[PDB]
RNA sequence: GUGGGAGAGGGUGGUGGAAUUCCCGGAGUAGCGGUGAAAUGCGCAGAUACCGGGAGGAACGCCGAUGGCGAAGGCAGCCACCUGGUCCACCCGUGACGCUGAGGCGCGAAAGCGUGGGGAGCAAACCGGAUUAGAUACCCGGGUAGUCCACGCCCUAAACGAUGCGCGCUAGGUCUCUGGGUCUCCUGGGGGCCGAAGCUAACGCGUUAAGCGCGCCGCCUGGGGAGUACGGCCGCAAGGC
């Protein structure tokens, strides 16, 4: 799974600052996090559809957040892009 | 690393060193699994609902450990091979829900 | 010629017959009946007074090995059950424990279209 | 109705997750080795939900039985 | 985010008992089976019924419900692992990041197709027995594909709540699942019943709207011809849109 002390590890790498736990960057590394052990555990098993919706769904909303991270400031979106490695 | 508890039900018409080598092979693939024990409690031969084995009694261990689980599974399998070892259920271990409290 | 004088009488009643088989304590058979052992051919042998005729037979040839003592045992839903009960129970026969261990599955096996509407 | 007694009633305190404990669970048993319906053992929805589990655990294990025969018919 | 919760939600591996069939042995004898009544069938090469042992396949009795979960199809022994969704409490973080959604993409009961395997029970076609005026049926005895598994296709349905999704507003009572709380009760989510206003052609709906509103998509325009023809796209085919 996804232990409590990996969850607080990304989030304090990804905070905004000191108690930060709800930014965009947050949200979009967590979701990245779900996202790669989804797709690990899709690899086997791969006739699990039910995990895959939930895949699809994790997906669009990191490229909802990205999208707004985007149009907002897009320093921030080149930043969390290079950090994350994401877009190919 | 994960709780478990092991219930064992094996022969009850083995000697103290055939009982006793079961044990050591029980010990041995625990401790070849990295099994953790906290506790122990052997019931020893209680009679059955239903025959085992063709034998209306069987001979029961417990063992609260501790374990990482991706071997869990690994680890059941390595205890069936014993023909003298008829049972084996590994439980996730739970807090008790009391009723009528 | 065995002298068996205490064992055990299972009784398969069905829709169709009822069968009686008196066996020893360990199952193994010593006389039986059914309705086919009576004259009864037919659907007749699916009628409770050819179940007790069937039992009433088979008793009176567990009388010629000496038996006194059985314990009864009950499969299957039919008419006719509770009349072969009966038949054993006047019978000369000491009727120890009636049990009904009629064997229903847990859900394995398809019936046929016959039994269909259920599992 | 089911006005003899309640199986919950007739007992004190007791784990309803503790499938070893054989002398409590046989209780909650039919004559038969059925488990006993709603209106017989006087628990909640999950309560009976955890009990049946737990019964089938005490099954496997060789504690319960899984089917028993009916006397005195 | 933190801390808790319930669940047949999904995938993989393992594992349990009941029963059916078959095989081996014991014991045992003149029929069993089946129907409105019968016959085919099976049985002296010993059946049925009974006991014990073994093999194999498939489905999980009680729990079990008017219950739960899932987007739908749908999901029910048990254990472990992997994994999705969801609810509540705290009022902690981001600061409109929202709703819908033509196309596209993926999933999609059963039946059906391909390759390989499996095959106990059931069972289209088929072989028979009856019934009947006839019986290409219903009833009875058999029985192949299939049902099962792996992988790949197929895209259908009374795929049904015959009710697209989201948000807000508008009496309550009662039953229930699941949390939280000052735990007679209140509060939140979910599943039912009865009903205010209101709506409806009526039946009925009625905080789970079919009421009052707003946003967006889909669809209808008399019946037969006809979900047919042609064309296109898809499919190995059946055929689908
Ligand atoms: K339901
Ligand atoms: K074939
Ligand atoms: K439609
Ligand atoms: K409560
Ligand atoms: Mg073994
Ligand atoms: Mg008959
Ligand atoms: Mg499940
Ligand atoms: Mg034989
Ligand atoms: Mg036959
Ligand atoms: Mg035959
Ligand atoms: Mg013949
Ligand atoms: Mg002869
Ligand atoms: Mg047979
Ligand atoms: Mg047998
Ligand atoms: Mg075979
Ligand atoms: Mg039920
Ligand atoms: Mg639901
Ligand atoms: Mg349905
Ligand atoms: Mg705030
Ligand atoms: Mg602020
Ligand atoms: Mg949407
Ligand atoms: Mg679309
Ligand atoms: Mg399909
Ligand atoms: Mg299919
Ligand atoms: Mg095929
Ligand atoms: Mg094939
Ligand atoms: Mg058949
Ligand atoms: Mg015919
Ligand atoms: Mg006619
Ligand atoms: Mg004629
Ligand atoms: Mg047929
Ligand atoms: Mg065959
Ligand atoms: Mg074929
Ligand atoms: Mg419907
Ligand atoms: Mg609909
Ligand atoms: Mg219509
Ligand atoms: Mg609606
Ligand atoms: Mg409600
Ligand atoms: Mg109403
Ligand atoms: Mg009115
Ligand atoms: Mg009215
Ligand atoms: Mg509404
Ligand atoms: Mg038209
Ligand atoms: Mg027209
Ligand atoms: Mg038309
Ligand atoms: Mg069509
Ligand atoms: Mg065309
Ligand atoms: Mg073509
Ligand atoms: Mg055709
Ligand atoms: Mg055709
Ligand atoms: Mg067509």
């Amino acid at each position: 799974p996804i232990t409590k002390e990996e969850k607080q590890k990304v989030i304090q790498e990804f905070a905004r600052f000191p108690g930060d736990t709800g930014s965009t960057e947050v949200q979009v590394a967590l979701l990245t996090l779900r996202i790669n052990r989804l797709s690990e555990h899709l690899k086997v098993h791969k006739k699990d559809h039910h995990s895959h919706r939930g895949l699809l769904m994790m997906v669009g909303q990191r490229r909802r957040l990205l999208r707004y991270l985007q149009r907002e400031d897009p320093e921030r979106y080149r930043a969390l892009i290079e950090k994350l490695g994401i877009r190919g | 690393m994960r709780r478990y508890e092991v219930n064992i039900v094996l022969n009850p018409n083995l000697d103290q060193s055939q009982l006793a080598l079961e044990k050591e092979i029980i010990q041995r693939a625990l401790e070849n699994y990295g099994a953790r024990v906290e506790k122990v409690e052997e019931l020893g031969l209680r009679r059955l609902a239903y025959p085992i084995a063709k034998d209306p009694q069987g001979y029961f261990l417990w063992y609260q450990v501790e374990m990482p689980e991706d071997r869990v599974n690994d680890l059941a399998r390595e205890l069936r091979i014993r023909d003298n070892v008829r049972r084996v259920m590994v439980v996730k271990s739970q807090e008790p829900f009391l009723a009528n409290a | 010629k065995r002298q068996v004088a205490s064992g055990r009488a299972y009784i398969h009643a069905s829709y169709n017959n009822t069968i009686v088989t008196i066996t020893d304590p360990d199952g193994n058979p010593i006389t039986w009946s059914s309705g086919g052992v009576i004259g009864y051919k037919g659907s007749r042998k699916g009628t409770p007074y050819a179940a007790q005729l069937a039992a009433l037979d088979a008793a009176k040839k567990a009388m010629a090995y000496g038996m006194q003592s059985v314990d009864v045992i009950v499969r299957g839903t039919g008419a006719g059950r509770e009349q072969a009960i009966r038949a054993l129970q006047a019978s000369g026969l000491q009727v120890k424990s009636i049990v009904d261990d009629t064997p229903v599955p847990h859900n394995g096996c398809r019936p046929k279209k016959k039994f269909r509407k259920a599992s | 109705p089911s006005r003899k007694a309640k199986v919950k009633a007739t007992l004190g305190e007791f784990d309803l997750r503790d499938y070893r404990n054989v002398e409590v669970l046989k209780r909650f048993l039919s004559e038969t080795g059925k488990i006993l319906p709603r209106r017989r053992t006087g628990l909640s929805a999950k309560e009976q939900r955890i009990l049946a589990k737990t019964i089938k655990r005490a099954r496997i294990l060789g504690l319960l039985p899984f089917t028993e025969k009916l006397v005195r018919k």
